[PDB]
């Protein structure tokens, strides 16, 4: 329903995705036997995200990210996300995995797992 | 010989004669491919000085295609004087073959297409005429592409305005519409009788390929099983093989996906879409050089980017592409370490990287499994499609029978 | 001539000079501009060789327009020369001028639209050069269009893939922000002080007409006031009218509605949008033939949908075009009779049927409000806008004074 | 808010428009001196409407329409609505105008005038 690790971190979990968790916090694989299967995963990090990341506007506050893309094949290229977001002292990372024909996938998905996610 | 004198008298003006026909255009067309000494007639053309009048007189783009087609095809030792008079017919940049489909090529680059491939196709085997063997009907679903519908991707009407847009706008509900169709991939083959299963791998198999090129065929397009031999045979691997992951990319492949796959891909976007058969990613041919064994160096170097996108949709180059990119991953997996790769062997624990260098009549069947995996994806980084090995597994016992 | 002799130097190529460069090109439709006997310098280019030369060497298009522009409007006896050499020239490169903001007129017809608005200017009195009175910055809001602007209408940035797409739904919010930005015309004009009102009508006639052809006027473009006089004149108005016309159509006008208005008449949909400084409506350019003036009929028949919907976005095109067609409403007016017109009788009870045959100063203040209603909608239905007639007349008080 | 005539006729009257009862029904000019106002035109009827013209379904029930246009000016062309729905044996019938520089309007106001009326 509505996963909450014991590190503080508190996310909504996506619809049709395995729930499992793991240290630093959660991981979401998409069920089914899919040929291009998403996968997310969140956790509470400390250290800040590297200098060059830019920035979009998401919710009320800011978040900096940064995307990956490698040759792949016949379902599109490989499409790596990453965004953190201020979370107290510490951040809420995201991380997104997803290959496209279409170039760079909106990730909707791996960016409502961040504007929701908040800390205890 | 015989032949040039027929088309001598097809195309020469005579007083208040000054234009020469469509039907005569026609007549010349058929007299060439009917020729037994073409070689010969071409020379005995030129020793007239009407063999530039032939390539001048001959006008609509679609008839200069083939009557350009089908000499750069039958000719060895006259070839090249055939592209001299071409050339010289060339005069102040006419349109020549260079509208529709056939845009992206260069005129003289259409007959250096058709006389690489016709050299091709009788040295590699795919020159002989295919049994018309039936297409499909379908127009949309899973397994309503070319491969099952034997509708070029380049003949496909450009994508309705107000969705081009909803397109660009990455609407979820159009992107759907425009994509792969499929979503659980065992259910697709639950709902499938293997009966059912026979028919799509008939049916993909069966047709006459469709081809941008075909008047460098000496007769009739070859089958796309022809073609799919001599490409087996080229890259040692087998037609069994190819037909599975082809038939695995044709049913999550879709009329409305063929449309978006090519027109993204000779937009302004320049688009890196998976086109044709084999659903070969276009910056994917251009740096693994998927054409090498159709076309010599020479063409190859010229070709724009939208040429190659374009030839991804002729069914003969995109099969000798797939079959070049399969040996390629297979090659790359021969020279890997299976202890540096653990997701990879969990997954297919038979898995013989070894013989994976060899003919695939020697490999596990865990082989094509995960040969299944790292041709939908990137090759070898110990990530996995959850469905795709299972999905082409499924095609391939079909083909094997 | 001696003009001939430098521009024989500036083109010619020797043996190490193999290009005219941008800046020998500049040089040369600086000496064309600036030359006085120009049909001897042109008959000299002719028998040199040099005149095909000059057409194929002067090179990027936008050069090529000045260049093109210059010569077809400082030629008389000597254009056919120019013309025929410039035909000669577009062999191999056809693309010539047809690009940009210029992508419907062909070559060819863009030099005859150079020529003949040459003509006319002369003519008619609006070849001469007018001081660069200030445009307004506005890029939002009520006179921000072209009017207050002097930014032509195809100078604008296509619009958004988003917004054409909420422009196809017809989301209200959305077609908002690219209609007519104003409601209640009263409230408008409440806000604006004798002053504002003063500053507007001075901001839209000082400026130098928005052209798409700068260079077929012998100097700088001529002041739009320039060119309302001359157009006046024609039609028996007075520029005092017109200008309220084109004022009030200004007022509501906004920056965005301009994109609009050119984008939608040159898309797949070919609309019927009212474009420019008076709010010309396309077909109805066509049908009343409202270039009929500046432009031979030759040259007319030959335009285009869409070149006529470009030619509504040059400034003195769409001047003449407004001043003939109100000449026209007030002329279908006279012919009316007053009895079967009751609502009209009622909302203008001074109108004078008569008088609209000849000068607007002769005309009682009920024949300027009334043709407001009828210019704004259509002419004499007996049906009246309710606000523009005192919308246009707050105008006019403004140029009268 | 719910204009009644005495013939039966009622409707809902449009916000933002002049109401003034007809000899068979109403007619609604729009609010302001506005430079291109709509006009709406509600009556009742014994007459069947012209014969041939376009149908569709009216939510649940026919109507029987016709879209004109003509020239008109800067502010666009002239559409005119012309539309009718059966009210039993007899008929309701609205009319509309307005210009339009965009094509056909939608006259969505018209049209939920013909929709709700209603006769008794
Ligand atoms: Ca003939
Ligand atoms: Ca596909
Ligand atoms: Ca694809
Ligand atoms: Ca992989
Ligand atoms: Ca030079
Ligand atoms: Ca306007
Ligand atoms: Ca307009
Ligand atoms: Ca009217």
């Amino acid at each position: 329903m509505t996963l909450t690790h014991p590190n503080g971190l508190v996310v909504e979990r996506p619809v049709g995705f395995d729930a499992r968790r793991s240290a630093e916090g959660f991981r979401f694989d998409e069920g089914g036997k899919l040929r291009n299967p998403r996968q997310l995963e969140v956790q509470r990090q400390d250290a800040p995200p590297p200098p060059d990341l830019a920035s979009r506007r998401l919710g009320d506050g800011e978040a900096r990210y940064k995307v990956e893309e490698d040759d792949g094949g016949s379902a599109g290229s490989e499409y790596r996300l990453w965004a953190a977001k201020p979370a107290g002292a510490r951040w809420i990372v995201v991380s997104a995995s997803e290959q496209s024909e279409d170039g760079e996938p909106t990730f909707a998905l791996a960016w409502a797992l961040l504007e929701r996610a908040r800390l205890q | 010989t015989a032949t040039s004198d027929l088309i001598e008298s097809l195309i020469s003006y005579s007083w208040d004669d000054w234009q020469v026909t469509r039907q005569e255009a026609r007549r010349v067309i058929a007299a060439i491919r009917n020729d037994n000494v073409p070689d010969a007639t071409i020379a005995a053309l030129d020793k007239s000085g009407s063999l530039i009048k032939l390539f001048q007189r001959v006008g609509p783009p679609e008839l200069a295609r083939s009557l350009i087609a089908s000499i750069a095809g039958r000719t060895t030792m006259q070839r090249y004087q055939a592209r001299n008079a071409l050339i010289r017919s060339l005069i102040n940049n006419p349109l020549g073959t260079q509208t529709d489909n056939w845009i992206y090529f260069p005129t003289i680059t259409f007959f250096d297409i058709c006389a690489d491939l016709a050299d091709a196709a009788g040295r590699l085997g795919f020159a002989a005429a295919g049994a018309t063997g039936v297409a499909s009907q379908a127009i949309q679903g899973p397994f309503s592409g070319v491969g099952a519908t034997g509708v070029n991707p380049t003949d496909l009407p450009s994508i309705a305005f107000g969705d081009q847009l909803k397109l660009l706008n990455k609407d979820p509900a159009t992107v759907t519409k425009y994509s792969n169709p499929l979503g659980d991939l065992g259910a697709y083959l639950s709902q499938l009788s293997p009966q059912d299963k026979l028919n799509q791998a008939q049916t993909l198999v069966g047709q006459p390929i469709s081809t941008l090129f075909p008047d460098a065929y000496p007769g009739n397009p070859p089958s796309r099983a022809k073609v799919m031999s001599a490409a087996a045979r080229k890259y040692d691997l087998t037609p069994q093989l190819i037909g599975a992951i082809i038939l695995a990319e044709q049913r999550d492949q879709t009329r409305d996906e063929d449309a978006k796959d090519y027109q993204a891909a000779v937009s302004i976007k320049s688009a890196n879409t998976s086109i044709g058969l084999g659903q070969v990613v276009v910056s994917t041919a251009i740096k693994y050089e998927l054409f090498t064994d159709l076309l010599g160096q020479p063409v190859r170097r010229g070709l724009s980017r939208k040429a190659v996108a374009t030839l991804l949709a002729s069914d003969e180059f995109n099969i000798f592409a797939t079959a070049r990119y399969i040996r390629y991953v297979a090659n790359l997996a021969s020279q890997q370490d299976l202890r540096k790769l653990p997701k990879t062997r969990g997954a297919f624990p038979s898995i013989d990287l070894r013989a994976y260098a060899g003919n695939p009549r020697n490999w596990p069947r865990d082989n094509v499994r995960a040969l299944a995996s790292e041709y939908t994806s990137r090759p070898w980084d110990d990530n996995l499609s959850p469905g795709w090995p299972m999905f082409v597994d499924d095609a391939y016992a079909t083909f094997l029978d």
